[PDB]
């Protein structure tokens, strides 16, 4: 039927198909996951410290690799402030990581509607957020001073005790970790007080220069695949 | 034999409404084909490997009961017997290497892709397909015979004629299977486990006790009573109406599989019931 | 974009040789590729076909049993070994590339060619109108030639190629499809047909027009030249 | 000084300036787009159902 | 004191609209007979793309359209039959935009890179490779149409559009004006004006030579995701977050018709017109399309084998088709 010209365009589709099927399989082996954090906390070294382990561009990806496992992450760059139409994009990541300095209340309500605001989302859903606290070493300096302490910004303080769970080893006072359970308390309080069984949050106490940042997400990672493979099954 | 005209008209509805889900099944599954990245193809040949076995062993039992061609050709029996040996074995090998890929799914679930790649799945399916082929094959040219009966007016294979195909048979069928299905899902209840006491600071017990449950009891009487024949006759012994429960169950299996496999997962019941109320 | 042939000389009957054909500066993985041979007073003749991934091979019927082709795209080179040179084997052979998809144009660049000397069916048909043209530079010129089947297609296409060759040079596109300018022709050329008669004209003849012309068709894979029609100023 | 009284004056000219244009009745407008659909009606192959035989989808 | 001023101008613009108005569309067109009931089934499938399909194009012959996905490739596909004529890859897997030039010779696509490239089709060696690349704005891309096969106009996130020269790299024009970030662009047919629509509720007609914005039209009530030209050149239609479409016409400088249903609660993602500029198609998040007579504002028609949101829609030069894509990955074409 077809003249001896159709056959080769048949049979370059053909070829086009084969890469097509090679470049499927490179691209469902890699896990992507966005970086979000305002002005304030340490994005960026955290950036540097996986890094070292054009003008006017927008998006910038670095890769790294746990236990022969590739993950690519992507923070924006140039762009301005209104961000309701771009995260669109996204709502196919592995994870969202979201960086939050705790060391000042003075803009603490600010990064608390942030994360309400990315929480509840249209197309948001089914997307967990990996929560990371950091710099709780100015946080300990800030608590032990006394010139500057949690007393007006937040009025439900000096009536909340600190829960029978905490593993406070690291410290020099059991005064910073009441502080710092109850802001983990409180951006673990809008999680849990929306939709469920779709996406969770894991918590993290982190410093901006610390040895185990990767494995941290490796092991959110595992748990976030294992939780949606099991709710697969009628398992769990 | 009005006994055997019951049965065989019991035999009928069962495979009839098998016929209809699976081909809904297939239906769904082929309609989308990136509804599963690769264990698609495993339930797509578990479930043509159903349809087979029906459409193409189940007209001649029935029309063995029918007392017209009562007596036949020694060299038959051969035939049917190994027909549904292979499609028998070949369902049992694919539900084998399903539970292995769900226990490499549901742990390791980071480097899974990179462990399960398309050429990997292939190949795997024309393993089982071969070693089916392979055990079926011993019956036709050697040790194992298939004979008629005068008695529950459905022939069969005589086990006690040769112990080493019995002995086969059955390690082949309930012993490898078993073991490996128990082993790959005792880790899996754990992992469940574990994950619902992190997230709450029974449920995945009722899904594992059924998938055992209905293996074992789709295939355990047959190869129970092929174990007992050696020791034992079952002629003029065993009652007729035990050999026909016995042989019900066996057939129950194509009606299973798809409920089992099909209807118990989220996306696949999901995409049917969509397609099912459209129609509707 | 450079094709280069080695290979050649002069070979007794019964022996065996090889030619090689280098190319550089295109992408050579994505192009199939033919050879061409001409006799040394005669016109081309078609030979084997090599398409992109080795999926597809084609040889004439004269050199069905005696003539291989093979690729080797990471040094990006073509292969054509002989075997039991005869006398009718004795002619120059040309590397031809040619792409294939939606809108493009074969057979648009040839190589310079190699010689090698050695010393002592239901196919379409094409006819050149005549074999010389008497002509004079500033005028219009007109060419014809004629097929034994219909080239035109039930999609719409005909496959009617012209070539031309130059004196002590090698053939160069100048129309494909019959209603087609190459990349670089000159507009002055101009192709049409009617399904089995086909003429190439030219408008204002100038001095570097004088050569043979030829038409050819790939509506089959027998693929069929003609003889030619040669121009004189 | 202020970047508030340039971003105010500047609309405030592009404003005024965007007012003196020629506008026309509605009815015009509305019998202008009917006589352009009534014009152009046997053309699209959408509209009307084109036979199953000069299409090339078919 | 300017606040003021501009208040009066506003008042004065709208009173002088009021006043030119003496009917309404569908006094006048009640007295016509109705288009009847369009059955639209799907001739072909296109599939071989990883991710969701943002964009797509199609060519001047009515035969060749372009796709782009954010698994990062570009393809090129052969409508009649189904082949693949390219497939290229990006250096960004963001890509939200692409266009075809009517000559045929090149391509062009941009996203979350803030880079407008531009890909050569008709190269002397056999492959496709980047040509240029664009550069200057400090947003995203999200719109590009092209123009005599040596200039462009980008729409960024940045507010701004830009006319540009394709030769030398550097933008000629630049239309500033628009609150929000703009999202979709429509050449006129005589290529001399442009409409923008933008994240604020309203659209502004361009003058490409001059450089001025002409007229504003404000009529909706949420951000503006689609906009197209009647093919008469007089009149354009734009499709809303608010679940409805509307019709401005240039003359007028005025709305002329709302095409909205009660049961829809959803966004529209897409807005094409038919060869005539009877039918309006308009593509849903509700993973349907609907086709609506546009005099009559009436719905007439609806679309579906989409199991996912409808990102992009586009009618053929010559009217013979339709096609559709959306977040599945799957392209298809409609009679
Ligand atoms: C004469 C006689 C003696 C003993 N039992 C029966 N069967 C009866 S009442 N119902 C029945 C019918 C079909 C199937 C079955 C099943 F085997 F599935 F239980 C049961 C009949
Ligand atoms: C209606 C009718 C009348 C007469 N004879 C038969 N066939 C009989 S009993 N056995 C039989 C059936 C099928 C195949 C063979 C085989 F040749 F393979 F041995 C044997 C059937």
């Amino acid at each position: 039927t077809l003249s001896a010209e159709d056959k080769a365009a048949v049979e370059r589709s053909k070829m086009i198909e084969k890469q097509l099927q090679k470049d499927k399989q490179v691209y469902r082996a890699t896990h992507r996951l966005l970086l979000l954090g305002a002005d304030n906390s340490g994005k960026s070294t955290i950036v540097k410290q996986m890094r070292i382990y054009v003008k006017t561009s927008g998006i910038f990806e670095t890769k790294f690799q746990v236990d022969k496992v590739n993950f690519h992450m992507f923070d924006v760059g140039a762009q301005r402030d209104e961000r309701r139409k771009w995260i669109q994009c996204f709502n196919d990541v592995t994870a969202i990581i979201f960086v939050v300095d705790s060391s000042d209340y003075n803009r603490l309500q600010e990064a608390l509607n942030d994360f309400k605001s990315i929480w509840n989302n249209r197309w948001l859903r089914t997307i967990s957020v990996i929560l990371f606290l950091n710099k709780q070493d100015l946080l300990a300096e800030k608590v032990l001073a006394g010139k500057s302490k949690i007393e007006d910004y937040f009025p439900e303080f000096a009536r909340y005790t600190t829960p029978e769970d905490a593993t406070p080893e690291p410290g020099e006072d059991p005064r910073v970790t009441r502080a710092k359970y109850f802001i983990r308390d409180e951006f673990l309080r809008i999680s849990t007080a929306s939709g469920d069984g779709r996406h969770y949050c894991y918590p993290h106490f982190t410093c901006s220069v610390d040895t185990e940042n990767a494995r941290r997400i490796f092991n959110d990672c595992r748990d976030i695949i294992q939780r949606m493979h099991l709710r697969q099954y009628e398992l769990l | 034999l009005a006994h055997g005209i019951i049965r065989s008209t019991v035999l009928v509805i069962f495979l009839a409404a098998s016929f209809v889900g699976n081909i809904v099944l297939a239906l769904v599954l082929q309609r989308k084909p990136q509804l599963l990245q690769v264990t698609n193809r495993f339930i797509f040949n578990l479930l043509v490997t159903d349809l087979l076995q029906i459409s193409l062993v189940a007209p001649w039992v029935v029309a063995t009961s029918v007392p017209l061609f009562w007596p036949l050709n020694s060299h038959f029996c051969t035939a049917l017997v190994s027909l549904t040996h292979l499609f028998a074995f070949a369902s049992v090998n694919t539900i084998v290497v399903v539970s292995v890929d769900r226990y490499l799914s549901i742990i390791h679930p980071l480097s899974y892709p990179s462990k399960m790649t398309q050429r990997r799945g292939y190949l795997l399916l024309y393993g089982t397909w071969i070693v089916a082929i392979l055990q079926s094959t011993p019956p036709l040219y050697g040790w194992g015979q298939a004979a008629f009966d005068e008695r529950n007016a459905l022939c069969s294979m005589i086990w006690g004629a040769s112990p080493s195909y019995t002995i086969l048979s059955v390690v082949s069928f309930i012993v490898i299977p078993l073991i490996v299905m128990i082993a790959c899902y005792s880790v899996v209840f754990c992992a469940a486990r574990r994950q619902h006491a992190l997230l709450y600071n029974c449920k995945a017990a009722k899904v594992i006790f059924i998938i055992i449950f209905s293996y074992v009891l789709s295939l355990g009487p047959y190869c129970f009573l092929a174990v007992l024949a050696v020791w034992v006759d079952v002629e003029t012994q065993v009652p007729q109406w035990v050999i026909t429960i016995i042989i019900w169950l066996f057939f129950l299996q194509c009606c299973i599989h798809p409920y089992v496999y099909g209807y118990m997962h989220k996306t696949i019941k999901k995409e049917i019931q969509d397609m099912l109320k459209k129609f509707f | 974009v450079q094709l280069v042939e080695s290979g050649g000389g002069l070979v007794q009957p019964g022996g065996s040789r090889k030619l090689s054909c280098s190319a550089s500066g295109f992408a050579f993985s994505s192009f199939g590729m033919h050879w061409v041979r001409q006799a040394p007073e005669k016109g081309l003749e078609w030979v084997a076909y090599i398409s992109s991934g080795s999926g597809t091979i084609y040889y004439a019927d004269t050199v069905k049993g005696r003539f291989t082709i093979s690729r080797d795209d990471p040094k990006n080179t073509l292969f054509l070994q002989m075997t039991s040179l005869r006398s009718e084997d004795t002619a120059m052979y040309y590397c031809v590339r040619s792409i294939y998809y939606y809108g493009s144009s074969p057979f648009d660049f040839w190589g310079q060619g190699t010689t090698l000397t050695v010393s002592a069916s239901a196919d379409i048909v094409m006819t050149q109108a005549t074999s010389s043209v008497p002509v004079t530079p500033g005028e219009s010129v007109s060419i014809s030639c004629r097929s034994s089947k219909s080239l035109l297609h039930s999609n719409g296409n005909t496959y009617l190629y012209w070539f031309l060759q130059r004196p002590g040079q090698s053939p160069q596109l100048l129309i494909y499809r019959m209603s087609n300018l190459a990349s670089g022709v000159p507009d002055r050329f101009s192709g049409s047909g009617s399904g089995t008669a086909f003429t190439l004209t030219i408008s204002r003849l100038e001095a570097e027009d004088v050569g043979v012309y030829y038409c050819m068709q790939h509506l089959e894979y027998p693929l069929t030249f003609g003889a030619g029609t040669k121009l004189e100023l | 000084n202020t970047a508030s009284i340039a971003q105010a004056r500047k609309l405030v000219e592009q404003l005024k300036m965007e007012a003196n244009i020629d506008r026309i009745k509605v009815s015009k407008a509305a019998a202008d787009l009917m006589a352009y659909c009534e014009a152009h009606a046997k053309e699209d192959p959408l509209l009307t159902p084109v036979p199953a035989s000069e299409n090339p989808f078919r | 004191q300017l606040r003021q001023e501009a208040e009066q101008l506003k008042n004065q613009i709208r009173d002088a609209r009021k006043a030119c108005a003496d009917a309404t569309l569908s006094q006048i067109t009640n007295n016509i007979d109705p288009v009847g009931r369009i059955q639209m089934r799907t001739r072909r499938t296109l599939r071989g793309h990883l991710a969701k399909i943002y964009a797509m194009h199609w060519g001047t012959d009515s035969r060749l359209l372009v796709s782009a996905s954010q698994d990062g490739k570009l393809i090129i596909w052969d409508s009649y039959t189904t082949n693949k004529v390219h497939a290229i890859p990006l250096r960004s897997s963001w890509v939200m935009t692409c266009a075809y030039a009517p000559s045929g010779n090149y391509v062009a696509c941009g996203g979350l890179d803030n880079i407008c490239s531009i890909y050569n089709l008709k190269t002397r060696e056999g492959n496709v490779r980047v040509s240029r690349e664009l550069a200057g704005h400090t947003g995203y891309l999200s719109c590009c149409r092209f123009l005599d096969d040596n200039q462009i106009v980008t729409s960024s996130g940045d507010t701004t559009c830009a006319l540009w020269d394709i030769e030398t790299g550097q933008q000629t024009t630049t239309f500033t004006g628009h609150t929000g970030d703009v999202m979709s662009l429509s050449l006129a047919p005589d290529t001399r004006l442009f409409v923008s629509g933008a994240c604020d509720a309203s659209a502004k007609l361009w003058d490409v030579r001059e450089g001025m914005c002409r007229q504003t039209f404000t009529g909706h009530e949420s951000d503006i995701n689609a906009i197209c030209f009647f093919p008469n050149g007089n009149a354009f239609a734009t499709g809303s977050d608010d679940a409805t479409c509307r019709l401005f016409d240039l003359r007028a400088d005025q709305e002329l018709m709302t095409y909205s249903h009660d049961n829809i609660i959803c966004g529209i993602t897409s807005v094409s017109f038919s060869k005539s500029g009877r039918l309006l198609l308009a593509g849903y998040d509700d993973f349907n399309c609907n086709v609506w007579d546009a005099l009559k504002a009436d719905r007439a028609g609806v679309l579906a084998g989409h199991d996912n949101r409808v990102s992009c829609l586009g009618v053929t030069d010559d009217g013979m088709a339709v096609a559709t894509g959306s977040w599945d990955s799957f392209l298809k074409i409609w009679n």
